[PDB]
Parts: structure tokens; C-alpha cells; sequence
């Protein structure tokens, strides 16, 4: 199995035209704050296709 | 992109008519919303 490459799962916003995401910050899918850590509602949009 | 024009003289802004031909062009690729100024401040 692969793992190295990646893609991404959740964003807030679509992308602009030619634009590139660097940004690793943890998603926030509720209202409560993930505070860096997988959580409830709190989920790493990078996954791995393997 | 990031395109940047310029224009140079010797001289409230004057009353008068000059165009900015372009000089700089940059395939950036960035979100941009904020910016600020450098100086250079002189030593005593
Ligand atoms: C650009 O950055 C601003 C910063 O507040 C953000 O609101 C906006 O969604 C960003 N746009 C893109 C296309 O990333």
C-alpha cells in the first residue's frame, strides 16, 4: 500500500480558480472549538487514497 | 498574477496627467488581503 499521496475532504469555501491549499489546520465541523485535536466534529481533511 | 505598474518624476498631490506603463509581472498564485510599508530609518 501507498500512503504518501494525499487529498482533501473538507473545506469551508470552494477554491478560486488557480489557487493552492498548504493550510493543515484541523476542520471544524460544529460550533465547539477542535483545539488542534481529532475530536467530536473536529475531523484532519487530509486523507490518504492508499 | 500579480502585475505591478510604475512611474518615476521629479517634482497634496500635483494637478496634472501622467500614465503608468507596466513593469513587473509575477505568477504568484496567492490570496492577498492586507499589506504594509518598509522604511529606512536614518541613524543618528
Ligand atoms: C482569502 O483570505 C480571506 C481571509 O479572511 C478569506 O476570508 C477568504 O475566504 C480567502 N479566499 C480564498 C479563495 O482562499
Amino acid at each position: 500500500g501507498n500512503y504518501n499521496y494525499l487529498y482533501r475532504l473538507f473545506r469551508k469555501s470552494n477554491l478560486k480558480p488557480f489557487e493552492r491549499d498548504i493550510s493543515t489546520e484541523i476542520y471544524q465541523a460544529g460550533n465547539k472549538p477542535c483545539n488542534g485535536v481529532a475530536g467530536f466534529n473536529c475531523y484532519f481533511p487530509l486523507r490518504s487514497y492508499s | 498574477y500579480f502585475k505591478i505598474y510604475s512611474k518615476h518624476t521629479p517634482i497634496d498631490l500635483p494637478q496634472g496627467f501622467s500614465a503608468l506603463e507596466p513593469l513587473v509581472d509575477l505568477p504568484i498564485g496567492i490570496n492577498i488581503t492586507r499589506f504594509q510599508t518598509l522604511l529606512a530609518l536614518h541613524r543618528s
